């Protein structure tokens, strides 16, 4: 299943660059074709920032935004118990200071009463850790797909609807028939373009601007 | 509270009594004193020991073995100091590999068949004595160990295996009823002993909160060798020894005076043996000796 | 990934039988066609017992056969250390009996020497459990695929080779053209049959005989 | 073997000495006796205590605090009984949540900065005394605790965090060099104490095999309060007490007579305080008193 322990035991026996350059040239002609010539280009424009956040994803740091999202609502039950958790933790550390400050000789009864309260609260401590960390990782697993539906639903709807409706027309005679084949499959009229290269390879358009930001901070 | 054991006599619906602690305290003297003073108001009382120190022979100068009997001077004293290794002699190759799979098997099954022989008769009450505690308290774990072991034996199977399967099922249901009889608290009680120094008190409190984490209470705690001064005569080392003994004594007074009982028992000059001497030693568990202090 | 915890959180919001009967009828006509009429039918005959063992698989009990496979070879290093393991286990239980038989009072020095040998051997015990159980589960993971190659290589080779070569000819005029379509795809000449239904649905032929054995023992 | 501590005097390349055990033994008397007899042949010796019993004040009737100094009657006696809770006073909200993430943080960092102050000076040798053992031996775990804590703090990050990151790195490298100085065995030694009864011997053997599981040997073991009979005068309880004391004494003779040393130290009538009285008590660790036995 891993294809790595199988590779750990396999030791016991004994075009794409020029492809990205032509996608660069078609992106140049697609960017030139807008100035001399609408709404679907802005739809691709928002999907570019969606793929950007997919790149500059903090899969935890999105939930770090969700933390202040739920550090916000005062009617939240869980942040209420989070505050009650820290309050019990404060009383916890207080008695622990009074414990380690005490002596095991002459307050042995007070010794035991402190010890009993110590392991009294010590058990209820991680009960909340079991509760809230379960809620937090389940809430994250919900909203990961909750965002993923809004991402890939627009990643496939654009190809479902507004496919026969031509987005724009290729200049007559520039591309051989076999290249034009791509257009024939999504139902768009021959001589017009579909909406694919804007889905996948348009992510490269901002990708160099991503490395531009890599030069900005660093 | 009341400095005696009158409450154990007063219930009469009690069936099982556990008494323990650690070594160096002479628990056997406490056990025999409990049994003899119990026999004044009882019908059929059985003692049971499992400590490898064959001490009841020292208690009565009479050899005992693997069968109960009545010893002289009494009509109700029955006991049999047994070994767990006889069951390993019953094991003397696959069952030993099963003992490798789980480090403890045979001791629980031996204790099981022992308790079946216990419930064979119609005895009124029984009493106990045990080894150090980390080797004791596993008996509350024997039902789970038994279950895991039976499941595993069946796992390997996947001579007759069904015979040992049914035997382990009988041991399972029997140990479940006995541990279920444990938490009843109307026939199962527990007393612990200790002595005036630090570590004895330390592991005593550890035992108490241990049984607190299983839901079995207690109300009676005995101490030992509490030296009280002789009028007129004095040893100068004994004076300071009494002083330090009072120091821890009052600390236990600061703990347990609310809902437990304290039994004062002084050391005598000799290891008290013989029947009548043990009677006089046992008498103090009802009438507490008190000097002016 | 599991599609089960996702189903555990999905609770938070609010023809084939008649297909097997026609494969039974084509297996009846395939069994009748051999008496009045070769080697490839015996190849399907062995693949039927292979799929049978796939059904009556004990995925552990195959390795239970592998156990006596390696309880056989005397030149095996591992079964040698298995015997040395049981020998150390026997000396282990021996000293443990001598330990629990002893008393903690009057042989306290002998007490400690026993205790030291006890935890001496107790650590080396599970070192072999780490060694051999690793070897055993790795050997199982090798031979699962080692059998799976001999199974599915014959499950796809039959369709690779001897495809254009016709195995047998369908009676002229019994099946409509659209049914005959199946033959056209594997390169077999029109009017002859390919080798598919013998691969998958022939498993049903012995499956009723499997339930015949279900009536034999039970 | 040799019934003294002459081998600790003879090496001189020793730097660190650990001495411990359990309560009820008077380890402070043993510690001060070790330090004073050490100072006869040494240059710069420092005592360090962390037990919440502020006992060195009782040892010399002079108040001490959070700074070393020289006490009267000596040119080399330096000590400072410190508290770990002062570092918690240094903590007095996120760092306390970090203390929730790992139950022990501040004690190791306090012990760390203490040892930095220790290696600030140019002292010849140091000595120690500790609390009960389960609270002691965590210092061999402080390097790992420190590493895990620093990793976790960085995990949350993913006021300045880099300052506490570099501070914890300095604590990391310092504690790694000190624990690395521990296993050198040419400057780090360990002696344990005990008394003639069961449980003291029990946890003593547990400690020895504990240090055996870390690769640090020992060769010297001291006992205490070994009562020897007075000629002519006798207490009858003291006779049997001597008998039982001999019983365990000979059992320790059956263990450690091969490669360890036994120090006989009798109890005196008073808690030995004062400088000159402590000198006489310390003298016996070289010249062993022996009656005809
Ligand atoms: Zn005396």
């Amino acid at each position: 299943v891993e294809q790595a322990i199988e590779l750990a035991l396999e030791f016991f026996p004994a075009g794409m660059t020029l492809w990205r350059d032509v996608m660069l040239a078609l992106f140049v002609l697609g960017a030139v074709a807008w100035w001399r010539a609408m709404s679907l280009l802005l739809v691709i424009f928002l999907l570019e920032l969606v793929v950007q956040l997919v790149n500059t994803i903090g899969a935890k740091t999105i939930n770090n935004l969700l933390w202040r999202f739920y550090l916000s609502i005062p009617g939240s039950p869980l942040a209420k118990d989070f505050a009650e958790q820290r309050a019990k933790q404060k009383e916890y550390l207080q008695v622990r200071h009074d414990l380690n400050a005490t002596s095991s000789q002459d307050e042995f009864a007070k010794w035991a009463r402190l010890q009993r309260k110590h392991d009294k609260l010590m058990d209820e401590l991680e009960k909340k850790k079991s509760q809230l960390d379960a809620h937090r990782t389940s809430f994250s697993r919900k909203l990961t797909i909750y965002r993923w539906i809004l991402t890939r639903g627009m990643q496939w709807f654009l190809c479902f609807w507004f496919s026969s409706q031509p987005m724009f027309w290729l200049p007559y005679g520039w591309f051989p028939y076999w290249v034009e084949w791509l257009v024939s499959f999504p139902n768009a009229p021959m001589g017009s373009v579909s909406i694919v290269v804007w889905q996948s390879a348009c992510s490269g358009v901002l990708a160099l601007v991503i490395e531009a930001v890599m030069a900005v901070v660093r | 509270m009341e400095p005696t054991l009158q409450s154990i006599l007063d219930q009469r619906s009690l069936r099982w009594i556990f008494v323990g602690g650690k070594g160096g305290v002479g628990k056997t003297t406490t056990s025999c004193s409990l049994a003899i003073q119990l026999a004044k108001v009882r019908r059929s009382v059985l003692l049971l020991s499992t400590d490898p120190a064959h001490n009841l022979s020292d208690a009565f100068s009479q050899k005992f073995g693997k069968e109960a009997r009545l010893v002289e001077g009494f009509d109700n004293l029955y006991a049999m100091e047994i070994d767990p290794n006889g069951s390993m002699q019953d094991l003397l190759g696959v069952m030993q590999d099963l003992a490798y799979a789980i480090p403890g098997i045979d001791e629980a099954m031996s204790f099981a068949e022992v308790l079946k022989q216990v419930n064979s008769l119609s005895y009124e009450t029984i009493v106990f004595d045990t080894a150090p505690t980390g080797h004791t308290l596993r008996f509350l774990q024997f039902p789970t160990v038994l279950e895991k072991a039976l499941a595993k034996v069946s796992q390997l199977s996947g001579q007759t295996l069904s015979d040992v399967m049914e035997k382990l099922d009988s041991l399972r249901v029997t140990i479940s009823e006995v541990n279920a009889q444990f938490k009843d608290e109307r026939l199962t009680t527990f007393v612990c002993v200790c002595i005036p120094e630090f570590l004895s008190l330390y592991e005593t409190e550890r035992m108490i909160q241990e049984l607190a984490n299983y839901g079995i209470d207690t109300h009676c705690i005995v101490v030992n060798q509490l030296l009280f001064p002789k009028p007129g005569s004095d040893c100068e080392q004994c004076t300071a020894r009494r002083r330090m003994q009072k120091k821890y004594l009052d600390q236990i007074e600061e703990l347990y005076d609310e809902e437990f009982n304290v039994v004062k028992m002084p050391l005598l000059v000799e290891e008290v043996r013989g029947k009548e001497r043990l009677e006089k030693f046992s008498e103090m568990l009802i009438k507490p000796f008190v000097p002016p202090e």
